[PDB]
């Protein structure tokens, strides 16, 4: 019942990094589609 | 980010593409950062999991490091601990609770709004005056009239409280105003806690007794410093215990090998190490064969708990079981008598003698001795009743 | 990994969405390989109306077939009824239902008074 | 349910966040919901 | 048990640097690419036509 | 412990008697460079003009001269 | 998709035979991989109950307790070197 | 040595996208050659690149 | 905040105010006490996205200015109030919904209490492990009855154990570095160590120069973006190969001496 | 003079609620082991207050809001609990 690998992978600091990287990836995917002008 | 424009980046066709596409340049930068972090994640996972293959425990103590006492289970055991003494449990917990009440911000927003109210005494948004007008007479009896009078003296008693003690934030009884707020960042609150001595209660704060720096006096370096050092050692030992519990929760060997206690001795082979790393990987950690089968453990324990005699006790002349000495309305109706109990006998007798101590409005601090809780409250009531005859 | 705002919310939201989508696919399949008989009015009434407490009787009489209740007026009356029930249950939690305090806690919180089995089996069953 | 100290802090924050007819038909349980909720978060 | 965590880490980061950040589909993708201006802008610096 | 350390010292003294390169023929299966042994060449992606400067600085440091 | 509502009382026996989905004890003799060493039958049962009752907290609480196990360690009442003894514990 | 001295993520990703751009979709030289090219001065801002591109879109 | 989940976070902890066995041990104990506090503030479990907060906060705050359906709304409202009662009272037959803790989750994890607990710096022993391992190898040895139980036997099993351990460690290292992101990590660390070695070299050789007889283009972009086969001399490859071949040159003779001995 | 409880502290939420907030009538007989006049008056005041808050006759035109003549009968007991908790430091030896 102690899921050490998943608790380590989903640690709050790593979750914060994944949020930041998802923000940057979504912003740079939008910037690249809305440049169709 | 404006980079990849000079001659120093001439030669790669994809870089030649990224010259005129800033979105490609930004995609490259973000992707390189993400790839580097993924490499960090892979390496950290390897560095976490590969030492688990190298851990081997002692086969005699099964990785415990302590064995059951040879005698008595004493001068061969360990030296107990601080918390085995049952007589000091309530005092230790009372001092710990008094220390934790400094840090406790469970009533945080309530004390913050009280602090704002006592800071700006110009509030508004009342919108209806409470009626709340019935302290009827100093006459009649019962419980309702007494509780209602004690509830109606709330304003004057609160004024007395705010005059004698004031706000906890204005006297540093609590942590103060907004210093540790969640949702800000783990690290801004760490900075605010490291600011002055916010991690210590004022009973151990160094900036409270430095004014007594001449000649020592009340032992600001021998009593307050000793108390602060003991408190820090206790919280560090709590962190060690939590790390040991975390390692025990995932079946891993414990990192901190604690000394043997009053029922245990050190292992014969380890001496207390109980496990260690080695060059040779563990073939039980690998292949999943680390824990024994339940039926095998049951068979081992049954055979160990049920010794058999293969000699009839008539040919061998044995008439007694193994051991020394050999020849030889209580405990069968009610069953035994408590042994750890007995220090609470006086408090139980006083609670039976005075049923008013069972009042729901009364909350004593707690304790068993003459000093603390029920006996302290009874002595205070008796002293008040004796001194009201002289006044 | 997922939508931006926080990963601490979208992960339970995704788990809840997976569970409810699995429930909604388990349903509509047991209404096609086992379509509803009058059970659709029997098990959706009575055993559901019993779970509906008091303080909703007024809004159930008014909005349903007795009057009209708009959209936000209906939601406002439902909120008022829910808060009346919430205050009633807070009072039932501390001072009890229409019974004394020696039954509000002494026999209820302290789990004395063992459940009625002899009386509920002989007199009823 | 018995709240730990952190969950008590969450309760105090929720209660202190939340908000931010004839007398006859008025329910007998007509008390101040916020005051009772906060007096339950304490004690 | 020893090999899946690497796949989990790789997939978890692949969702954020390939699925969301930079995709790459096949087939007819003319009208979506401004890259071809630069691509035809460097054709004389690429291999002799053949 | 002296026997184990003596075995390790005997191995080290054998390596000392080996000393350098003298007495050993050149081997066509084992050239002195792993890039010769394998097939590792730089290609179109990765090589850039500034890389010559960086290569010059790394080669200066590897040869042991403090010039760049 | 289809509307062929077949009726048979052996489908209850087949659903009971889908206890292998719960326990994964058939996996080694069928594939070679002993998935019962890593499968969580309690978590599968909680997921099944959550799906059946439309109450996702039943599965989510167990999953979060499995993931954040360290935060489930006793942090209340264990303050500052709370060791008794082996002998006092006995 | 052969494993550690191998292309990393940046070099591998610049090897498939670079192939896709300058190697797979650079086959449009045969298209633009059968319709019209000048090359050479098709660099810079000749303004025939725009006409060739819109003719490629129109097909 | 940026270096939170990394081993390079226990180096910022030593750059705080005073916060006050050696002084380094006292500072570490003080930092462990600072981590123990702010967990005793009981703010770590609070999350703005908890279902508990969405029960009160986002239910009074959403309305704002701005069977069937009715008995599907009534039951939903009753369930919401039931969860609110469970979160507050001794309500029964209600199960709560948890939240992901994201603040100060395990304060005891990012601390090195080992050197303090084992009574180092004030002033247990391993190696029963390998003795027990080789003893078990000898005591069981699997018996090579197919070679009619030869005399050496234990030597063969010990050689197999050493070979398997060495090969497992080397295979783990090779499989780890076979990942391209791990190669990116190695490249980044090599660049950092090169620049820091240049700093060391600058300082040291400048001192031993005056003591004799007494921008991103150059700064980590053209190195981070280039194939490291390009910017690496063949001199260092030849040097590493020569060092390796000089170290592992007596292996045949030492193997023959060990196996041909007693 | 030392730390001890008091009956004037009124630590019981049941006391603090049957006296100040909750005023209902119970009809049953006891099986296992309070100024009704005042209670009825307080209940009627409570009903008038709830009614007024329901027809939005208050300045704050919301049915439920946060009053700020904050209850002394609650703030005082919170401060009493904090004082008795932090004054346990003098309960040593
Ligand atoms: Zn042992
Ligand atoms: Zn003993």
């Amino acid at each position: 019942e102690s899921w050490d690998f998943l608790g380590w992978l989903l640690a709050p600091g790593r979750l914060e990094f994944y949020e930041k990287a998802a923000c940057v990836a979504i912003a740079l995917r939008v910037l690249g589609i809305v440049i169709a002008i | 980010m404006g980079q990849f424009y000079s001659r120093e980046f001439d030669g790669d066709p994809y870089v030649d593409l990224m010259r005129s596409l800033p979105e490609r340049e930004l995609v490259w930068w973000a992707q390189k950062v993400i790839w580097l972090a993924e490499g960090f994640t892979f390496v950290d996972h390897f560095a976490r999991t590969y030492p688990r293959l190298l851990q081997h425990k002692c086969q005699r103590c099964k990785g415990a490091g302590v064995m059951t006492c040879p005698a008595c289970l004493c001068r061969v055991c360990g030296t107990a601990c601080a918390w085995d003494a049952e007589s000091e449990w309530m005092e230790r917990w009372g001092e710990w609770e008094s220390r934790l009440a400094y840090y406790d911000k469970a009533t945080g927003p309530l004390m913050d709004e009280w602090y704002e109210d006592v800071l700006n005494a110009g509030n508004l948004e009342e919108d209806t005056p409470p009626v709340e007008d019935d302290p009827p007479g100093p006459e009649v009896t019962g419980r309702w009239a007494e509780h209602d009078r004690a509830l109606h003296k709330d304003k004057k008693r609160m004024a007395a409280l705010m005059r004698r003690w004031g706000h906890p934030y204005d006297a540093d009884a609590n942590l103060g105003y907004q210093i540790v707020d969640p949702t800000a960042s783990m690290g801004e609150n760490v900075w605010n806690m490291a600011q002055v001595y916010n991690s210590l209660p004022p009973e151990l704060n160094p900036l409270r007794t430095q004014h007594l720096a001449d000649r020592g006096g009340g032992n600001t370096q021998a009593a307050v410093e000793a108390a602060r050092s003991a408190f820090d050692a206790q919280v560090v030992m709590e962190a060690a215990l939590l790390q040991n519990l975390e390692a025990a929760a995932q079946d891993l060997p414990k990192p901190h090998r604690l000394p043997p206690t009053a029922g245990t001795v050190a292992c014969n082979e380890c001496g207390g190490a109980a496990w260690g790393y080695s060059f040779f990987p563990n073939t039980a950690v690998m292949f999943g064969l680390e824990r024994p089968f339940w039926g095998d453990t049951l068979a081992r324990l049954s055979k160990y708990w049920n010794p058999t005699q293969v000699a009839d006790p008539a040919r061998t002349g044995q008439l007694l079981p193994y051991g020394e000495g050999g020849l030889r309305a209580l405990e069968a109706v009610v069953g035994k008598a408590p042994a750890t109990t007995g220090r609470y006998r006086r408090d139980l007798e006083l609670l039976l003698a005075h049923p008013e101590l069972r009042d729901g409005a009364l909350r004593v601090p707690g304790g068993w001795g003459p000093e603390g809780g029920l006996q302290t409250y009874l002595r205070g009531q008796q002293e008040e009743q004796a001194r009201m005859q002289r006044r | 990994d997922l939508p931006e705002p926080r990963l601490a919310a979208v992960m339970p939201d995704a788990v809840y969405a997976l569970v409810q989508g699995t429930h909604k696919l388990g349903e509509y399949a047991h209404d096609l390989v086992f379509p509803p008989t009058p059970e659709d009015l029997r098990k959706l009434e009575q055993q559901v109306n019993a779970t509906i407490p008091r303080e909703f009787d007024r809004v159930r009489q008014r909005y349903a077939e007795g009057k009209i209740a708009n959209d936000e007026q209906l939601s406002s009356e439902l909120e008022d009824a829910s808060f009346n029930w919430y205050r009633r249950q807070l009072r039932t939690s501390v001072v009890g239902a229409t019974d004394e305090e020696l039954e509000d806690v002494a026999v209820r919180k302290l789990r004395l008074e063992p459940p009625a089995l002899q009386a509920s089996l002989q007199e009823r069953a | 349910n018995r709240n730990s100290r952190g969950q008590v802090a969450e309760q105090v924050r929720a209660i202190l966040d939340q908000y931010d007819a004839k007398t006859e038909d008025m329910v007998d349980d007509a008390f101040t919901t916020e005051v009772v909720e906060e007096a339950m978060a304490l004690f | 048990r020893y090999t899946v965590p690497f796949m989990v880490i790789s997939g978890l980061f692949w969702m954020i640097h390939t699925w969301i950040l930079d995709p790459l589909p096949n087939k007819f993708r003319r009208q979506e690419f401004i890259r071809y201006r630069r691509e035809m802008l460097h054709v004389a610096s690429k291999l002799n036509f053949r | 412990a002296a026997v184990a350390a003596g075995w390790h010292l005997a191995s080290f003294a054998l390596n000392l008697a080996f000393w350098g390169v003298e007495g050993m023929p050149p081997d066509r299966y084992w050239p002195t460079s792993p890039r010769i042994r394998l097939q590792i060449r730089p290609g179109r992606y990765g090589n850039m003009d500034g890389g010559q400067r960086v290569y010059m600085d790394y080669l200066a440091r590897s040869e042991g001269v403090p010039l760049n | 998709e289809v509307l062929l509502g077949q009726q048979e009382a052996a489908k209850n026996v087949a659903k009971q035979l889908d206890e292998g989905v719960t326990y994964m004890d058939w996996t080694y003799r069928s594939t070679g991989v002993d998935l019962s060493a890593v499968w969580d039958p309690e978590l599968w049962i909680r997921f099944r109950e959550a799906v059946a009752q439309n109450e996702p907290a039943i599965f989510w609480n167990k999953l979060l307790d499995r993931v954040q196990y360290k935060e489930n360690l006793p942090q209340a009442g264990l303050v500052g070197d709370m060791r008794i003894s082996y002998a006092k514990f006995l | 040595f052969s494993t550690i001295t191998q292309p990393d993520t940046d070099l591998i990703a610049r090897q498939e996208k670079g192939t896709l751009f300058w190697d797979i979709w650079a086959d449009f030289l045969v298209t633009a050659a059968d319709y019209y090219n000048v090359n050479v001065a098709a660099l810079s801002t000749i303004k025939a690149e725009q006409n060739s591109l819109i003719e490629n879109i129109s097909n | 905040n940026n270096t939170q989940t990394n081993a390079f976070n226990q180096n910022l902890w030593w750059l705080l105010p005073n916060l006050t066995i050696p002084t380094a041990s006292k500072n570490q104990i003080a930092l462990i006490r600072l981590n123990w506090a702010l967990n005793k503030t009981n703010i770590n479990t609070f999350t703005d996205y908890s279902k508990r907060n969405n029960l009160w906060t986002t239910q009074k705050l959403r309305n704002q200015s701005k069977l069937n359906i009715f008995s599907k709304k009534i039951i939903s409202k009753v369930k919401q109030k039931k969860q609110k009662l469970n979160y507050m009272t001794s309500y029964l037959n209600v199960q709560s919904e948890h939240n992901v803790k994201i603040f100060h989750n395990s304060w005891w994890t990012h601390l090195n209490i080992k050197n303090l607990v084992n009574n180092q710096d004030m002033v247990f022993n391993s190696e029963f492990i390998n003795s027990a391992i080789i003893k078990s190898i000898n005591n069981k040895t699997l018996v090579e009855n197919y070679v009619y139980s030869p005399s050496s036997e234990k030597e063969t099993m010990q050689l197999l154990l050493m070979s398997s351990s060495i090969l497992l460690h080397l295979c783990a290292i090779i499989s780890l570095v076979s990942i391209s992101q791990v190669r990116c990590f190695v490249k980044f660390h090599l660049i950092l160590l090169y620049k820091l070695s240049n700093v060391y070299n600058a300082i040291l050789n400048q001192l031993s120069n005056k003591l004799q007889k007494n921008w991103i283009a150059y700064g980590f972009l053209v190195e981070w973006s280039s194939d490291f086969i390009t910017i690496i001399p063949e001199n260092v490859d030849i040097y590493i190969w020569n060092v390796f071949s000089k170290i592992y040159r007596t292996i045949p003779l030492s193997f023959i001496s060990t196996t041909l001995g007693p | 003079t030392s730390l001890r409880g008091s009956k004037q502290f009124l630590n019981s939420l049941t006391i603090l609620f049957k006296h100040q907030k909750m005023f209902k009538k119970k009809t049953l007989k006891a099986h296992k082991w309070p100024e009704e006049s005042s209670l009825s008056t307080r209940l009627h005041i409570q009903k008038k207050r709830k009614a007024k808050k329901q027809r939005l006759e208050t300045r704050r035109q919301k049915k439920r809001t946060r009053f700020f003549p904050r209850p002394v009968w609650l703030r005082s007991r919170m401060f009493l609990n904090f004082l008795t908790e932090r004054n346990k430091y003098y309960l040593n030896s």
